[PDB]
């Protein structure tokens, strides 16, 4: 099991973890404020 | 101007900047480098410096005016 | 004149050319132990015969990678020499030169073509314009 | 024919010489280095400049050196 | 320098130049260059290990004890 | 007694320690990163299982246990079609409306605006119109309901379970010895009579018992949920027997030899069914039998364990002289005498001849379903027409390359000079000189008389003279040979006289026989010949004879040259030997696979180039009441692909305005992935013309940085390998050029198809 | 006639700044010597050649990136 | 002043984008957005300005916001990365990341800008230059 966890920290898994995570939250950041840019990031909604 | 000429204009700086970078680092290399040391002894355009070492191909400092001729194309 | 009998070969492409009448020639003979089966330079396989064997040869190339990487490594033969033939007739025994193969010093042979000095010390091109001297033969 | 030159550097490994694939080079007796051999290149008229032998020096930076030079017919490797 | 030293080189052609190697070993005869530096990182040929003359080595750290 | 099963017991212990010791089965990779490139290097080596031992047993079960591994991955592969066609998917709404609906299986999200892509596909439905033929060829199943294809996708993944399990039982518990993997005889009469012939059997029972009934009554117009259950033909005898008389005699006549009673259900009609456009499925269902009864029988042609049959050994030691025919008596005294050695020691020859002959396979499949459409409203599906030939017909020449690379790879590993003494391969090896020699002549023949003639045509239209063009209305070629075989199988059933009187109609309608249409759409009719088809086939002729060349010159060489005579030692995968001998760059079998990549891709793309615009032209259109066809691009084949301007102008510039003009709806994924193509394609070239010793000493100045901060790695940057920048450049260079492609057929189809 | 001479001049003068550089390090190997030249400013480049290059490379790729990035955005 | 672009919910051109825009999630709110906050050119489409002292937020908020992303990725990197060099096989250490050692750098990156500043000022940013591998000149 301590093999399975070792394999866990090899660089290419820990960057599909890490891509994959920072993916999701930007994926969801888009789901829930769609359409934000430049000029109106942390502004209240109209 | 507006933005599209914006885009452009830096799509030229790229284009100015990478052909410099091209053009300097072969002068600047020309008189050799960590891969070929003793590369001013081959002279300007001399085709490669065999396989060893990693693999020497488009190491001359003609090389690097070959390669930058591209990207002034481009 | 070079004497063996060539190996049983029926015939190929990668043979002698134009080259081999008109400029230069190598031949390659060995002795062998037994009539088995090597690879000629240039394709195809060939029969070497029970006793002692010659082939001729278009480089001198051919005959290092026929007698050090198959009549040394693999027959462990170690008695092939090559020559190297002239149209006029002329034959000089080149490999090995003094009877001894290159990879083992010998007594007696001189250095060649040897430079004093690490090789970061050879002197810039500009200050050997127009002298005609390479920075490699500089003193 | 090409040149090849041989520095002080050389360690006598003798590597050079059997990576050689056309019997350019030979060990001769020398006494700088532990080995108490140097490499030479006696026959340069039968280098083609594969540089197989720089490839094979082990020390840094290279104790042997092939610098192209003018092309004869058995530097170019021809058959014909 | 001697066995253990920690050294930079000083050899301008060398892939280590101006980096640090450690001391294998010093030949007592006269050799052109009798020290052995070993290195943790290989050059482009994967050698880790390189002839040298006293004059081409900095020492920067003595042997331990 | 000779034919018999026999493994060895645990041979490998199943721990995952060896998961967390990178490059364990190479002894280089095993001691660990010191450069980058040792990470390209694992990669580049994990397959090539005869470099990790030396021991054939070992290389053999790995290639056992493999194999179960990517079976395994094709059942997922296939259980998320059927998955996806039973989950979300207008498989029902299509298949009520065949002709007036597109098929559509993928549906997006909507996050980011990317739900444009969910097309008006018809049905009620939004999702991207799929052009794999799924519902064609589900619909040929006689499969009618979702929750048939989510029973299929289950049993998908239970077959990929099984798969696996089977990989890690054959390799950790149970791994066979080499003496099992060397029964040629037995593996043949099982693989002919028990997987091809037993297969096409169960496939001939699944057809004449489900997909007959089921698609005679959807042809006959009743609803979907007034046909009976597939199983419900099979019970209730009664149902059976109305669609076709023959079933109330049951198996009397097939047991008795009056098989003509069944010619109710296994037809011969040839031609294509009126109502969907694709093959009569009784046609298929009597093609299928017919091919198990064949394939069984052929697999009791080898010697096994009881004497009878013949010797893979005794038939390669006969054919030679003076055995054979007269004027095949070149082959020496020795012929095939040898070749043995080679299948019971080399892996990589039978995967070189396996890798060409789905080469063969897949190129047929592209040619003869267009012109045979296999499958209910497929033909007049011309986005999945045209997506069906190209996919084929890329995946044969990536099959034929490989196979030529594999050829390569067992001349420099596993060919021995011992076993090869003046037979047929130590022969072909000692002319080779003759045989690259003639193959360049025809090669420079064939780019002359095919290309310049092209060039010929421009020159003659640029200047005004269309008398002196190469056309059907100037100095015509015809190619009679191929006009003369459509007229002789157009003749042959009757539509060198009625030679096979068998056919009622045309056995393919585009040698002539008539046109089919089903939608008001053309289905299939006469192709004719004319210059144009004369001088784009002998462009075809050319680049393959070009890139049989570049990798059969390969392979010749592979041993070595005149160049470089001691190749085989350097390997099959070198960059070089060095600048000398004038510069022996690319010298090694790989970079011949390398540069035979770029020509398998410049020859197929001429082929998927000639398909979609002589189909648009001459083929597809559509039908009014009157018989009137206007096709696609209104015949302008025969004029305008006789001259290169006429590709750039009426093809590529004029066909791509689909693609061109796709944004704002939902084909802008395929223009984005037009662009996207594009910028892999001149991204490949700084890999291609540009070589590792300029980046090495670009990468020596950026280290430099990094050292400077005390942020330089301890894995040294390393420019990649020459060969690996080669490798490099060829990928993205074919990934870019096809998907451009793809973008601009899928495109123009699903806007105009 | 405006479009011709513009590309015309254009596309020279990329020609001829490709040769300046080109000369350059032709000048570096054959013409240069690290003696007659000992501290001054030609030889102070040479010394710093690492930051320049490296420097130019980030131009290049933040240049490369962003420009890219924003076109493929819109 | 700048005069050639105007509000977007008083350019004419970007309302007629957003009355023939799709009803749906992507464009309802966003162009309502667009409308108070961005400033629209005669094509009717927002445009990014620099010439403005007012709503200078809206360029140093997104600029700072990736400043310190960017930085507390790099400061990751390179304490890691220093905190490997004393291990007897650095090399292993970046192909097998080190979880209690990952943790503990990218902690301390929270607060880089300051870390970053020490550093510089005590001088342990960088190396010198003579113990700097270069190649000859
Ligand atoms: C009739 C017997 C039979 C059958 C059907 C097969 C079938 C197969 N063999 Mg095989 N083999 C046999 C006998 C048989 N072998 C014998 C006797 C030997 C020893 C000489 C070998 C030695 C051998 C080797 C060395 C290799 C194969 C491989 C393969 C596979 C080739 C890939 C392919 O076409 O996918 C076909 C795709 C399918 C989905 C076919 C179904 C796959 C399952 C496992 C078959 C189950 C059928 C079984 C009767 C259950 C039927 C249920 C129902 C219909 C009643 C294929 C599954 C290759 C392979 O990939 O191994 C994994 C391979 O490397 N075989
Ligand atoms: C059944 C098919 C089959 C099998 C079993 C093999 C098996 C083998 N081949 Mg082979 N090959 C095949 C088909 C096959 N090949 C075909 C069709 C071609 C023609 C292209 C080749 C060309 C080829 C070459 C040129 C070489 C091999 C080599 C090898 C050996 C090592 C495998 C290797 O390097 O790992 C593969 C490792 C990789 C890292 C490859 C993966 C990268 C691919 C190319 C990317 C694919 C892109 C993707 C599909 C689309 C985009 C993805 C997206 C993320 C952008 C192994 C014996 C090598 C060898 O040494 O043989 C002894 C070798 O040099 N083969
Ligand atoms: C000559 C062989 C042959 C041919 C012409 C066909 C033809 C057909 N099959 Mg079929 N099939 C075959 C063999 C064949 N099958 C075998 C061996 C099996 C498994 C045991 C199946 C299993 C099968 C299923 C499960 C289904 C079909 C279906 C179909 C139809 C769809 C079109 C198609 O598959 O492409 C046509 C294919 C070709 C033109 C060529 C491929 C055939 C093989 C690979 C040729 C191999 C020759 C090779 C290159 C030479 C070897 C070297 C030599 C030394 C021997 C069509 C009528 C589908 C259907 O519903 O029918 C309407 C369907 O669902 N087939
Ligand atoms: C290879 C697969 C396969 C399988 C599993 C079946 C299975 C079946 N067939 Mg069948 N059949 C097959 C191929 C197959 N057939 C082929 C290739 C033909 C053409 C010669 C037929 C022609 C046929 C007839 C004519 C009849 C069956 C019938 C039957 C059923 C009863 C037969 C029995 O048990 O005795 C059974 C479901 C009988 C039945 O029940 O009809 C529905 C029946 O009357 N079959
Ligand atoms: C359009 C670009 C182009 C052209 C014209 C060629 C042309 C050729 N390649 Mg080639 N190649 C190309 C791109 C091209 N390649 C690319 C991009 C690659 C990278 C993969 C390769 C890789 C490659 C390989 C690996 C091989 C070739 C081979 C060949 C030759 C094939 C024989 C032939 O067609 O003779 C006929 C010649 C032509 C069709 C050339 C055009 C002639 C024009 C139309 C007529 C000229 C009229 C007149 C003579 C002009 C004289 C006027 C005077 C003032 C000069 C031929 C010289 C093969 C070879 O040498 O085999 C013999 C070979 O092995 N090439
Ligand atoms: C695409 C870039 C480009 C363009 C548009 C022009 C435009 C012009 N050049 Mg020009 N030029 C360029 C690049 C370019 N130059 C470069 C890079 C060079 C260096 C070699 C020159 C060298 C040059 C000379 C020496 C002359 C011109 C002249 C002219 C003018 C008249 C020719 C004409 O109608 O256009 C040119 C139109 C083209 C289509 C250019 C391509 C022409 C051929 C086909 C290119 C291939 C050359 C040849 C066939 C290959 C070798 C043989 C015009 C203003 C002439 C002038 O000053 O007018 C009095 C003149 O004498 N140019
Ligand atoms: C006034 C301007 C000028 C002058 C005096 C020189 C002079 C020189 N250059 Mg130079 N150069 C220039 C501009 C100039 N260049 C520009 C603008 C570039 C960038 C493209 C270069 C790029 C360059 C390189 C990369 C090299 C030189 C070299 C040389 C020296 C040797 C010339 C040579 O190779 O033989 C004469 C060479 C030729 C005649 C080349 C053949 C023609 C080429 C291939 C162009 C193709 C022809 C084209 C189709 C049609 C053009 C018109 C036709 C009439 C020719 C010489 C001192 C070489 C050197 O010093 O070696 C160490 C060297 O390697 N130069
Ligand atoms: C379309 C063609 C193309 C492109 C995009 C590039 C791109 C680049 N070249 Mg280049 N080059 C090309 C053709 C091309 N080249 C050709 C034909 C030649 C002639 C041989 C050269 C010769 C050349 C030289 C000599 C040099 C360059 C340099 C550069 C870099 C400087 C620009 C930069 O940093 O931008 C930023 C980088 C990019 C725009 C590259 C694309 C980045 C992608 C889009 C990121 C996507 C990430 C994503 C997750 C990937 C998906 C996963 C995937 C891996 C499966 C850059 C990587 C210079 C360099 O390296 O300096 C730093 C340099 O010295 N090139
Ligand atoms: C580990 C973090 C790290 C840090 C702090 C730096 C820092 C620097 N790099 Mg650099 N670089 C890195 C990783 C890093 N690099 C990696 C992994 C690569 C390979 C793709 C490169 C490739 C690279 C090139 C090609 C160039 C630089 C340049 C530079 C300098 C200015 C531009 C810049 O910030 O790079 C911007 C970033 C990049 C160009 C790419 C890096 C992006 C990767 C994905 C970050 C990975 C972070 C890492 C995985 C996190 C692990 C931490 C965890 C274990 C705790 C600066 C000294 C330039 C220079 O020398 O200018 C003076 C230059 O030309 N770098
Ligand atoms: C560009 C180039 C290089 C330089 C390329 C190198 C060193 C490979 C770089 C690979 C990188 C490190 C892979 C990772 C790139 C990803 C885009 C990173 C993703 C980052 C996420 C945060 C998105 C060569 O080494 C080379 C060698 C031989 C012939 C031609 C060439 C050649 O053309
Ligand atoms: S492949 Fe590269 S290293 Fe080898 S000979 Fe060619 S240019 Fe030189
Ligand atoms: S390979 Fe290098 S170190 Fe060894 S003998 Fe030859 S020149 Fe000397």
């Amino acid at each position: 099991m301590q093999h399975v966890f070792k394999y866990l920290t090899l660089a290419p898994v820990m960057a599909t973890f890490t891509m994959v995570a920072l993916s999701v939250v930007l994926i969801m950041l888009q789901i829930w404020f769609p359409g934000l840019q430049y000029g109106t990031y942390f502004k209240p909604t109209p | 101007i507006g933005p599209g000429d914006f885009y452009v204009h830096h799509a030229i700086a790229l284009g100015l900047h990478v052909t410099t970078l091209v053009l300097v680092k072969g002068a600047l290399d020309a008189r050799g480098s960590k891969l070929m040391p003793d590369k001013k002894d081959f002279g300007y355009a001399f085709p490669c410096d065999g396989p060893g070492r990693g693999g020497t191909c488009d190491i001359s400092a003609w090389d690097a005016s070959y390669l930058a001729v591209f990207w002034m194309l481009n | 004149t070079l004497e063996g009998q060539t190996p049983i070969f029926g015939g190929g492409t990668g043979g002698l050319l134009t080259k081999a009448e008109r400029e230069e020639k190598y031949v390659i003979t060995w002795t062998s132990p037994k009539e088995q089966v090597f690879e000629m330079p240039t394709g195809g396989s060939a029969i070497m015969r029970q006793g002692k064997n010659k082939l001729e040869i278009a480089r001198k190339e051919y005959g290092i990678a026929l007698g050090g990487q198959q009549l040394r490594a693999k027959f462990k033969i170690n008695d092939y020499k090559i020559y190297r033939v002239y149209p006029n007739g002329e034959t000089q025994m080149i490999h090995p030169a003094d009877g001894v193969f290159p990879e083992k010093v010998n007594q007696g042979r001189p250095k060649v073509r040897y430079v004093d000095r690490n090789i970061g010390s050879n002197p810039s091109p500009a200050k050997l314009k127009f002298s005609g001297v390479q920075p490699y033969d500089a003193p | 024919s090409h040149t090849v030159k041989i520095y002080d550097t050389c360690i006598g490994c003798t590597q050079c010489v059997r990576a050689c694939p056309t019997d350019v080079l030979e060990m001769v007796p020398w006494d700088g280095c532990k080995a108490a051999q140097i490499a030479s290149s006696p026959r340069t008229e039968d280098c083609v400049g594969c540089k197989r032998c720089e490839t094979a020096c082990p020390t840094d930076f290279l104790s042997i050196r092939v610098y192209l030079g003018a092309e004869t017919t058995r530097s170019m490797g021809l058959a014909y | 320098v001697e066995r253990g030293s920690k050294v930079r080189i000083l050899r301008r052609e060398s892939y280590w130049y101006q980096d640090v190697g450690l001391v294998a070993s010093v030949d007592k005869s006269g050799i052109k260059y009798p020290v052995i530096v070993r290195f943790d990182k290989v050059n482009y040929a994967g050698v880790n290990t390189n002839n040298f003359a006293d004059f081409e080595l900095l020492e920067i750290e003595k042997p331990k004890a | 007694q000779k034919v018999r099963v026999v493994v060895d017991n645990d041979p490998v212990p199943t721990s995952p320690e060896l998961w967390a010791k990178p490059g364990h089965f190479d002894r280089t990779l095993a001691r660990g990163p010191k450069t980058t490139t040792w990470i390209w290097n694992l990669h580049a080596n994990a397959h090539d299982f005869d470099t990790h031992t030396s021991d054939l047993e070992d290389i053999s079960r790995k290639i056992f246990a493999a194999h179960f591994g990517h079976l395994a991955v094709i059942f997922i592969w296939l259980s998320g079609m059927y998955f996806h066609g039973a989950k979300f998917s207008n498989f029902e709404a299509w298949m009520a409306n065949p002709t007036g609906v597109k098929p559509s299986a993928q549906v997006v999200w909507s996050l980011v605006g990317q739900d444009i892509l969910n097309a008006d596909v018809g049905g009620g439905f939004h999702g991207i119109q799929i052009t794999s033929g799924l519902f064609q060829l589900w619909r040929a199943a006689g499969i009618t309901n979702t929750f048939q294809l989510y029973c299929t996708a289950i049993g998908g993944l239970v077959m990929a379970a099984i798969m696996l399990f089977a990989g890690w039982f054959h390799y950790h518990k149970r791994a066979p010895k080499l003496e099992w993997f060397q029964n040629w005889e037995a593996m043949m009469n099982h693989h002919l009579a028990g997987l091809l012939g037993l297969g096409c059997l169960g496939w001939a029972g699944h057809q004449i018992h489900v997909a007959l009934p089921v698609n005679k009554l959807l042809d006959a117009g009743v609803a979907i949920k007034d046909i009976p259950l597939p199983h419900e033909f099979i019970l209730n005898t009664s149902l059976m027997a109305e669609l076709y008389p023959s079933f109330a005699k049951g198996l009397v006549p097939f047991f008795t030899l009056q098989w003509g009673q069944y010619a109710d259900f296994l037809t011969f009609k040839g031609g294509l069914n009126p109502v969907t456009g694709g093959l009569w499925l009784s046609d298929t269902a009597h093609h299928h039998l017919a091919l198990a009864v064949l394939f069984i029988v052929a697999g009791h042609f080898y010697r096994t364990n009881w004497g009878i049959g013949h010797s893979f050994k005794e038939m390669l030691d006969d054919a030679k002289s003076p055995n054979m025919l007269p004027f095949l008596n070149f082959i020496g005294p020795v012929g095939h005498e040898g070749l043995d050695k080679i299948f019971e020691t080399s892996w990589h020859a039978n995967l070189s001849i396996h890798l060409v002959q789905f080469g063969t396979a897949s190129l047929l499949v592209a040619h003869h379903m267009y012109a045979m459409p296999p499958y209910p409203y497929l033909a007049t599906d011309y986005a999945t027409a045209l997506s069906l030939f190209t996919h084929h017909v890329w995946i044969a020449g990536f099959c034929i390359v490989g196979g030529a690379a594999h050829a390569a790879i067992f001349m420099v590993r596993d060919y021995d000079p011992a076993h090869h003494v003046n037979n047929i391969l130590d022969r072909t090896l000692r002319h080779r000189d003759v045989i690259i020699s003639h193959l360049a002549w025809v090669c420079q023949f064939l780019g002359f008389h095919s290309f310049a003639m092209y060039c010929h045509n421009d020159t003659m239209r640029a200047f005004g003279r269309p008398q002196d063009m190469f056309s059907d209305t100037g100095i015509q070629l015809q190619p009679i040979f191929a006009q003369w075989i459509q007229h002789i199988h157009t003749a042959a059933v009757g539509a060198l006289g009625t030679t096979a009187p068998g056919i009622g109609a045309p056995v393919s309608y585009a040698w002539g026989g008539g046109m089919v249409a089903v939608g008001g759409k053309v289905a299939m009719m006469p192709i004719a010949l004319g210059t144009a088809d004369f001088l784009i086939h002998h462009i075809h002729a050319f680049t393959i004879h070009v890139t049989v060349l570049v990798l059969f010159k390969g392979v010749l060489f592979a041993r070595g040259s005149r160049l470089v005579p001691d190749k085989a030692n350097l390997g099959f995968r070198f960059p070089c030997d060095g600048p000398g001998r004038g510069g022996t760059c690319q010298v090694s079998a790989w970079d011949h696979v390398f540069l035979g990549l770029f020509w398998m891709y410049n020859s197929l793309s001429m082929v998927v180039f000639h398909f979609s615009w002589k189909m648009q032209s001459d083929v597809w259109g559509t039908v009014d009441s009157d018989g009137i066809v206007t096709h696609l691009t209104g015949g302008n084949f025969a004029t305008s692909s006789i001259t290169n301007n006429g590709w750039l102008r009426d093809f590529l510039w004029a066909q791509s305005a689909q693609v061109i003009q796709s944004y704002n709806s939902s084909l802008s994924a395929y223009g984005l992935m037009f662009l996207a193509g594009h910028f892999i394609f001149g991204f490949s070239l700084m890999f291609l013309f540009s070589g590792r010793g300029y980046w090495q000493e670009l990468i020596e100045s950026i280290v430099w940085a990094h050292n400077k901060l005390k942020v330089a790695p301890a894995i040294q940057p390393r420019a990649l390998s020459i060969v690996h920048g080669r490798a490099v450049g060829v990928a993205h260079y074919l990934l870019g050029g096809i998907v451009t492609t793809w973008a601009f057929f899928l495109a123009r189809m699903s806007a105009i198809g | 006639t405006q479009a011709a001479l513009y590309t015309h001049h254009q596309y020279i003068a990329g020609f001829l700044m490709v040769g300046a550089f080109s000369h350059a390090g032709i000048f570096w190997i054959r013409d240069y010597d690290p003696e007659q030249n000992k501290g001054n400013v030609l030889d102070r480049m040479l010394r710093h050649k690492e930051a320049i290059i490296s420097h130019l490379s980030w131009v290049s790729l933040f240049l490369g990136f962003h420009t890219l990035g924003l076109y493929v955005h819109n | 002043a700048n005069s050639t672009l105007v509000p977007c919910s008083k350019s004419p051109a970007f309302q007629a984008r957003m009355k023939n825009a799709p009803d749906t999630y992507y464009f309802n709110k966003p162009f309502k957005a667009y409308a108070k906050y961005e400033l629209c050119g005669t094509d009717g489409l927002p445009h990014l300005p620099l010439d403005r002292l007012d709503r200078a937020t809206d360029v140093l908020v997104p600029i700072g916001l990736f400043l310190y992303v960017a930085g507390f990725i790099g400061w990751s990197g390179r304490s890691y990365l220093r905190a490997t060099k004393s291990a007897s096989d650095p090399e292993m250490k970046e192909i097998f990341i080190d979880l209690p050692l990952a943790l503990q750098s990218i902690s301390k990156a929270v607060l880089w800008p300051l870390l970053a500043l020490q550093e510089f000022l005590s001088g342990d940013l960088t190396a010198r230059d003579e113990e700097i591998p270069i190649s000859p000149r």
